[PDB]
């Protein structure tokens, strides 16, 4: 019933300078039912929050539900209207309201309030605390990472490589390739996206995996291991959503 | 009435005429609509030499049925089909634009096009001006003789029908070689995709920067395959069948008069 201030406010908090830099077709889309549930959408792939990014505890990811068909999921990839939408279809709720900025807005209006962000509406700090990201989308694998006492920690993962050097971030190549269909809409973009994400998350996943095991320090090995859970994720769904739709 | 004048007017309407193109109008480049309009291409005038060379034999028909006609006056496995159409893409779908340029430059870039559209436009013209071999008679009269001037009037007809759609797939070729250069002209070249591809990988501090160049690069390329899958769709050329030549028969053999004194 009540919190749609909240919706607003974690609306606002998205739509900051923090991690919106300059990514060409990211935005986000928050809305709530009339249970009062939460439920945000971003446009980049399935399952995705930026790093070391946290979310309050109503909120649930619109584009990470088990309880929604995979092949409903990658139909509304990159499209996070269409995927509030089709959580609030299957999860049998009726959306009261989304929020954003009207650009974004104007796809789509069936029975929706329609609220539209101003730049003194958005506060330009993030500011908002609450579940790392394994905890959001995996919070089965985040409670055996919490059961892990932190000698243990390699036990989750796979054993340490064949190569002892270092991969290479060449993460700010593929992040690009990953831009490029967004810069189109032709029929076919979200599958050539889909594709330049899951090589994304495989290669950041080597790179968490090789973090945990050249690394000797408590929390920094738990920030890789978390890392590389939340990319097993993310690379098993986006295999998942690919191979369905060939 | 003159019996050598038909002897002779048969020997010059069975004469061959122009030797049509054989060489095959190879795509201009790697892209699908191209091929869709070459293959076309080859699919127009391999049934427009099929149907030339069942006008030869019903020339040859006539002049067998001229050559009965005077004799009169004295004494001397599969069939044609339409054009198959080459089935064509609608809006196109996503493609990369590294892709689109590396496809658009590779090839003859319409050379073979041309050489397609010079054969085909000569072939035109030199079945236009043989078309003496139809006309009336000067000597020979009768209700025979208009059977016959009619016959060759037909086959004037579609001879002239024939150079019309030959000249209509020589301005088809015509047609996709200048899209082809306006395709070149407008579509991003490789080059500069490359170059801006390493000028990212260089200074990862203009990527704020970078990307809308590449939007706007990549909205062209998509307005060029939108209109080379839309424009690069060609008809194919369904030729009509030759109309039949009069069938005259050999006559009976002439009854001698004066005979029994």
């Amino acid at each position: 019933g009540d919190a749609l201030r909240l919706a607003r406010r974690i609306a606002a908090a998205l739509n900051a300078s923090d991690n919106n830099a300059g990514d060409y077709g990211f935005f986000w889309i928050t809305a709530v039912t009339t249970d009062g549930s939460i439920v945000v959408a971003n446009s980049y792939g399935l399952a995705y929050i930026p790093d070391g990014m946290e979310l309050p505890n109503k909120v649930y990811l619109a584009s990470a539900d088990h309880a929604i068909p995979v092949d409903e999921i990658a139909r509304c990839a990159t499209y996070p209207v269409l995927a509030v939408q089709a959580w609030a279809a299957f999860h049998d709720m009726t959306l009261r309201a989304v929020i954003g900025t009207a650009e974004q807005l104007a796809s789509s209006d069936p029975g929706v309030a329609k609220i539209v962000l101003e730049p003194d509406d958005i506060p330009e700090s993030g500011k908002m605390t609450g579940r790392s990201r394994l905890e959001v989308v995996d919070p089965s694998a985040a409670a055996q990472l919490a059961d892990t006492t932190d000698q243990r920690l390699l036990d989750l993962l796979p054993p340490a490589p064949v190569d002892v050097n270092p991969p290479g971030d060449e993460r700010h190549m593929l992040w690009f390739e990953l831009m490029k269909p967004m810069t189109s809409t032709a029929t076919g973009r979200e599958a050539a996206h889909l594709r330049a994400f899951r090589a994304y998350a495989a290669h950041s996943q080597e790179i968490a995996l090789h973090q945990a095991h050249t690394a000797t320090d408590a929390a920094v090995q738990r920030v890789a291991v978390a890392d590389w859970l939340y990319w097993q994720y993310v690379t098993g769904l986006l295999d998942r959503a690919l191979a369905a739709a060939c | 009435v003159d019996q050598q004048e038909i002897l002779n007017r048969a020997n010059e309407v069975e004469a061959p005429m122009a030797d049509p193109p054989t060489d095959v109008p190879i795509t201009p480049c790697e892209l699908t609509a191209a091929k869709n309009a070459a293959q076309q291409l080859v699919l127009s005038a391999d049934n427009m030499r099929e149907y030339l060379a069942a006008g030869a034999k019903e020339r040859q028909r006539l002049a067998t049925s001229l050559r009965n006609a005077a004799k009169a006056y004295g004494e001397v496995s599969a069939e044609l089909t339409d054009t198959p159409r080459v089935a064509t893409a609608g809006e196109p779908n996503f493609m990369d634009l590294k892709e689109a340029a590396r496809k658009l430059e590779t090839g003859d870039q319409g050379a073979s096009l041309a050489h397609f559209a010079d054969g085909w436009n000569t072939f035109n013209l030199t079945l236009q001006g043989d078309v003496k071999r139809f006309r009336g008679f000067d000597n020979w009269e009768g209700d025979a003789a208009t059977a016959c001037e009619a016959s060759l009037d037909q086959q004037r007809q579609w001879i002239l029908h024939m150079a019309k759609l030959s000249a209509a797939m020589a301005k088809q070729a015509q047609y996709v070689a200048q899209l082809h250069v306006w395709a070149r002209r407008e579509h991003p070249t490789y080059e500069d995709i490359v170059g801006l591809e390493r000028l990212y990988a260089e200074n990862p501090s203009a990527r704020d920067q970078i990307l809308p160049v590449y939007a706007e690069y990549q909205q062209r390329s998509e307005k060029v395959l939108t209109e080379y899958n839309n424009k690069a769709a060609l008809e194919p050329v369904n030729p009509p069948k030759p109309p039949p030549a009069i069938k005259i028969d050999p006559p009976p053999p002439p009854q001698e008069q004066g005979l029994i004194p």
